């Protein structure tokens, strides 16, 4: 379940930061970095609560 | 090519077409053994996996 849930969307733009990183600048990008931090960090959170 | 955790795993060649494994590396937390401080300080390191 952690690793499927790794390759989610996150009601981003993408789910590879790779794709990102080169489609746009860094001060376009970071609301999607963290849109993605903060949903794998909830997952994390939830798995070890579990 | 992907396994059960939706991970790729093998990659075929564009070039000259032959099938090639990946795999990752270089994994593991760093831990460090001593025998407490008061009567030494000699420790042992361990890395693990
Ligand atoms: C790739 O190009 C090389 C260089 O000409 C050739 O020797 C080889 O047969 C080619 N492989 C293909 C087209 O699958
Ligand atoms: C360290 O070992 C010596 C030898 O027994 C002892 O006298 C001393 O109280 C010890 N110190 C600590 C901080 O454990």
């Amino acid at each position: 379940t952690l690793v499927k849930q790794l390759s989610s969307n996150f009601g981003a733009i993408s789910s590879v930061l790779n794709d990102i990183l080169a489609r746009l600048d860094p001060p376009e990008a970071e609301v999607q970095i963290d849109r993605l931090i903060t949903g794998r960090l909830q997952s994390l959170q939830t798995y070890v609560t579990q | 090519g992907r396994d059960i955790d939706d991970t790729t795993d093998a990659v075929r060649d564009p070039q000259t077409l032959e099938i090639l494994d990946i795999t990752p590396c270089s994994f593991g937390g760093v831990s460090v053994i001593t025998p407490g401080t008061n009567t030494s300080n000699q420790v042992a390191v361990l890395y693990q996996g």
